């Protein structure tokens, strides 16, 4: 997933120093720009409290892969929050899977598990 | 080091590589010296015989009857400062040079080598060869005219630039992804492996794409390929 | 601070004041070759109000001109705002009297439906809750009758079809090469001119419910020439006084900028120096 | 001492909210003296109106201070002074002139300013 | 003959106005954009092959009266190239005259000699 992160957080960071002049320039600049902030929301905790590599890095597929470009830019913290909460305790199994094979689950689970989370998610 | 490749040069008559790992550690040490000796410090505090110490290091690297010794160093820039004393120095004894760049390293760009600021002397038509020439000047052309459309297009949507400079752009992508690779020793960080490719095929393949061969090829199939056939390989696998 | 970001900040106005500049020049000659596109229209358009001023009399044999309508069926109103930014006040203030005229007079939603050209008015009200309609987000930097001649007449259309009960105009009117004003214009139904001397009726076919009922919806389309090229003079003018002021600001950044490199290259001089002499002279 | 176990989750997160409404004010201050308040999206504008306030609002009429002006100083408790600062942020006093936040105490005197002045 | 040359090079790209070209703006900047073109075109020299000074003055003098108006930038470099060889074989006068003199040789002579090799020269 870091692969990805790292060209997410560059376009931004490149189309960042123009957001002066040039506004509404295109469609791929708008989707840039959502991308990177989102990217830049998710990047982002308080003092105090580490975080576990499997929570990690499915939080960090979970922003690659696009299920948050439909959350406003505001309440990726909260979502976060709520996505721990919710696969603390029900997907035990993927959690499990990435603590034991340092791999991925198969993506058709990990999808099935961030939709059924989506789903419940209540946005404000 | 350079005793020891002095020898095969001047007794055996070989020809001999010098690899440097880096020569600001190599003045970062010499400036200490001196420091430790008690000399006063000469411009940012370093040693003042800094172009004696340079010259005498790199004047007994060349070539005479019985062989040659070609050696390639690698450099460090402190804070992208390219007028700190120990690169400014050491500008004057090179044949070639390559910038690598972060912003090309970032991009997915390897081996991030920054193809305008890249200068040799050995590009001149009767040393290489007039298409090699030729070709090599356009591919520069284009490059920098992609750079300047830039920022115009930062400020003005590319659905306002012209055809021909659109095409320019359609073509300057094509390229830039063209001189990426992938290398031997890059199998330890991505599993893809190497290749090695002939100086004729590069120069052929950058005369097509230039010419118009491949406009209907996605960017995204010219990245780290090698030759040009890779590249429509890579295409056909991705059905474009 | 250091040398570094003295040199840093110098670099990137010097950046700034080179774009400024670059698209002050570009302005010139859209300015120059927008007011020698509005003098193309200029006998079209005096031929078609002498025809109209000739035939106003009417003495009521038309639809249109009849003064009254359904009362507040829907207000018409139409904005002309630039496609691009940069342009200083250009869309602001239009955009600031139509909010106020529509709140101070029709502050019902039902009682109005806005028209807008330029993407920038539609970015306004779609932002903020109100009802664009007939929105056009492209236009040409020399424009012709033919570009948004649909536009027009839909426009027309919509008071010609009874879907009105009048309609109002907003834009920039080009006072002069560096002056503006914004313009008030109660468009449709239509009102008094200047005179004309031809009042006989020679062409031959004079029927009012004949040469009315199809001449009136070319002169309410003629708002295009009437309103869109003064709106783009002055555009182009916002652009290039904006560029003039924007490129001052940037050199005098510079000049300023550069007076603080001065003493910060001087003190760093003085502690080389100073930092070299007290060490030789202490060993 | 600034930490939410300390001063309070209210009190953290409106000085957090502050300074990062004055470090985007900070930002923003090169292009608007190049190019004007002009270009600026609706939503920097925003920021600029909210953020000035802030920084007026921050001044503050010293008891000692009394020798060099005619206005007596003015002692504001920590909880005046956050609900003060919440309301700025919460955009209740988006209408009054800027300099009607200048050397007061309680937000109420703000309003008392913008009343003897104009409205 | 070096003044025009000056003026020339100077309205090409010292009014940096002629080097950003956002736009066309072609109507009254042409005739100078084009001659400062020729300008820089006949200004460029290979490695080494010094040229003496008479053909110097011939070439620059007509950069400066308006014969390459009408030829090709890209065939400008073989037009002065051609136009020495030309020169060699007929223009032994001219050339006398102006090391002898140090002057420029009559405008009769002069513009003839140009007039035909005009005519000789093929434009591609």
């Amino acid at each position: 997933v870091a692969g990805t992160l790292r060209l997410d957080l560059a376009a931004y960071r490149e189309l960042e120093a123009f957001a002066q002049f040039g506004s509404d320039l295109d469609k791929a600049t708008q989707a840039k720009l959502a991308r990177g902030a989102r990217t830049v929301e998710v990047l982002k905790q308080d003092l105090h409290q580490p975080i576990p590599v499997e929570k990690q890095v499915l939080i960090i597929y979970a922003l690659t892969r696009g299920f948050l470009d439909d959350i406003p830019v505001e309440d990726v913290r909260r979502f976060e929050k709520e996505f721990y909460l919710f696969l603390d305790q029900n997907g035990q199994h993927l959690l499990e899977h990435i603590r034991t094979t340092k791999d991925l689950p198969n993506e058709d689970d990990l999808n099935k598990a961030i939709e059924a989370f989506k789903k419940t998610f209540v946005v404000s | 080091g350079l005793t020891m490749a002095e020898y095969f040069r001047d007794e055996q008559g070989q020809d001999v590589l010098l690899f440097i790992d880096n020569i600001f550690r190599f003045t970062q040490a010499g400036s200490e010296v001196s420091a430790l000796l008690g000399r006063m410090p000469s411009a940012v505090g370093y040693q003042p015989t800094l172009a004696t110490e340079m010259g005498q290091l790199q004047e007994r690297i060349t070539s005479t009857a019985k062989g040659s010794i070609t050696s390639i160093q690698a450099i460090y820039v402190p804070a992208d400062d390219y007028t700190d004393p120990a690169p400014a120095t050491t500008f004057s004894h090179l044949d070639a040079t390559t910038n690598l760049e972060r912003k090309l390293a970032e991009m997915g760009i390897y081996p991030a080598v920054d193809p305008l600021a890249s200068t040799s002397r050995a590009l001149a038509p009767e040393i290489v060869g007039e298409e090699h020439y030729q070709v090599a000047r356009k591919v520069q052309q284009t490059l920098q005219r992609y750079k300047e459309l830039q920022d115009i297009i930062a400020i003005l949507g590319m659905d306002e630039l012209s055809d021909e400079d659109k095409l320019v752009v359609h073509r300057a992508r094509r390229i830039q992804f063209f001189l990426s690779q992938n290398f031997h020793v890059a199998e330890q960080f991505t599993g893809q492996p190497g290749s090695y490719v002939p100086v004729k095929e590069t120069v052929r393949g950058f005369k097509e794409i230039l010419e118009g061969k491949y406009d209907h090829l996605p960017e995204d199939a010219f990245r780290l390929v090698g030759r040009i056939e890779e590249v429509v390989e890579k295409a056909k696998a991705m059905g474009v | 601070a250091s040398l570094r970001d003295i040199k840093t900040r110098i670099n990137a106005t010097k950046k700034t004041s080179q774009i400024t500049k670059a698209m002050e020049m570009v302005s010139t000659s859209k300015l120059n070759r927008a007011e020698q596109n509005a003098k193309s229209f200029v006998p079209y358009m005096e031929k078609i109000q002498e025809v109209v001023a000739n035939v106003a009399l009417g003495a009521g044999g038309a639809s249109h001109p009849m003064l009254v309508s359904r009362p507040v069926k829907k207000t018409g109103y139409l904005v002309i705002t630039s496609d691009r930014g940069l342009a200083g006040a250009y869309n602001s203030n239009v955009l600031r009297l139509v909010y106020q005229t529509i709140q101070k007079r029709h502050a019902s939603p039902d009682e109005y439906a806005i028209i807008v050209i330029g993407r920038v008015g539609l970015s306004f009200f779609r932002k903020r809750n109100m009802p664009v309609i007939l929105d056009i987000t492209r236009l040409p930097d020399q424009p012709s009758f033919a570009d948004i001649k649909e536009i027009a007449r839909k426009t027309v259309g919509l008071f010609a079809d009874g879907t009105f009960d009048e309609l109002y105009m907003y834009y920039n009117h080009y006072v002069s090469a560096i002056q503006q004003e914004v313009t008030e214009r109660k468009l449709l139904p239509l009102t008094d001119l200047a005179e004309n001397k031809q009042r006989t009726v020679y062409e031959f076919e004079p029927s009012q419910e004949e040469i009315l009922d199809v001449l009136l919806p070319q002169y309410a389309e003629s708002l295009i020439y009437g309103a869109l090229l003064d709106a783009k003079a002055s555009e182009h003018a916002a652009r290039m006084t904006a560029m003039k002021n924007a490129t001052d600001n940037a050199n005098e950044l510079i000049r300023t900028l550069t007076l603080s490199y001065n003493r910060a290259r001087q003190a760093a001089i003085t502690q080389e120096i100073t930092e070299i002499v007290a060490g030789a002279n202490a060993l």
